[PDB]
């Protein structure tokens, strides 16, 4: 699903 | 709304190609993926920029660095920074750009499949894009919830707190006692389920059409995941376009032969595109109403 909002 | 070109180089010819692909595939539709670059012309203050009043108010409140305002652990220790940002950025304080009104023209001509946005300004919706065509991948202010138990609150009770001098006694849940905040996705939370569900459907739709479709990525650094995974996930045989002052993300890292790069301001790109499509008259009506 993409995971949690983050950088990289 | 007045715009100019970014440099002496003309982008009219590159933009012309986009128009010729839509003229040659007249029942086809476009998916847009957009970020904060498309709302710069609206006067929205960038919370990471020291030239803004927002930046200096957050520093004075002892925020340690800009992005902490969107950090869960930080907000729970001290909600004041986030409440002060919400007061300045709250939807309805700004008006949509010329680029925003291009999305609304595309919808009126029935050539908008979807808009995926990482902005929290809700300016696509404010401009009249329909609810079924938008994915607000980072949430918005239009809903509020308890961070502890998930209980639902109307967004007005949060909004009414922003009008107080000084802001204090933050909204707390009447069931569990924890903080209630807008349905804005913070760093370290997952995105809403509709994001992954609609991309699954739109990824299938794109493969099936290969009326050839177009995906146009506008004003985004492609630095925040999982949003920024979308352009690598576009099918190799569906033509990608990037309208962005700089070449970024998968268009820098893994360029494709058919990738088209247009280094131009979103507003100026809009005006050129409408001219190469022949839609000047219907655009001019949207802009004056
Ligand atoms: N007028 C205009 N037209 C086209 N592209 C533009 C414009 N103005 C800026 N940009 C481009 O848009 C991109 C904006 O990047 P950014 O400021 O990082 O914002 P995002 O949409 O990608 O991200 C949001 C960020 N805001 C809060 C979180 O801190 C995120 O890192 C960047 O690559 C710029 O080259
Ligand atoms: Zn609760």
């Amino acid at each position: 699903k993409g995971g949690a909002k983050r950088h990289r | 709304m007045a715009s100019m070109s970014v440099s002496t180089a003309s982008t009219e010819m590159s933009v012309r190609k986009i128009a010729a692909h839509m003229k040659s595939n007249p029942n086809a539709k476009v998916i847009f993926m957009v970020g904060a670059g498309i709302s710069t012309s609206c006067g929205i203050p960038d919370f990471r920029s020291p030239g803004t009043g927002l930046y200096h108010n957050l520093a004075r409140l002892k925020l340690p660095y800009p992005e902490a305002v969107f950090d869960v652990d930080f907000f729970q220790s001290d909600p004041l920074p986030f409440y002060t940002l919400a007061k300045e950025l709250y939807p309805g304080n700004f008006r949509p750009s010329k680029f925003h009104y291009l999305l609304k023209l595309f919808q009126d001509k029935d050539v908008l499949k979807r808009v995926y946005t990482q902005n929290i300004d809700t300016l696509e919706r404010q401009a009249g894009v329909k609810d079924d065509l938008i994915i607000e991948a980072h949430g918005s202010f239009a809903h509020c919830h308890c961070i502890g138990c998930g209980k639902v609150y109307p967004p007005q009770v949060f909004k009414s707190k922003l009008a107080e001098h000084p802001i204090k006694d933050f909204v707390k849940c009447d069931v569990c006692g924890e903080l209630v905040k807008p349905a804005i996705v913070f760093f370290g939370e997952d995105l809403p389920d509709s994001f992954s569900e609609t991309w699954l459907n739109d990824s299938e739709w794109l493969r099936e059409k290969i009326q050839q479709p177009l995906v146009i990525v506008v004003g985004t650094s492609l630095a925040v995941y999982p949003f920024a995974s979308l352009p690598e996930e576009i099918p190799r045989k569906v033509k990608r376009v990037l309208c962005n002052l700089e070449t970024v993300g998968d268009f820098k890292a893994n360029k494709r032969p058919t990738d088209l790069i247009v280094h131009q301001y979103s507003d100026e790109f809009a005006e050129q595109l409408v001219e190469e499509l022949g839609w000047q008259e219907d655009f001019e009506k949207i802009l004056t109403a």
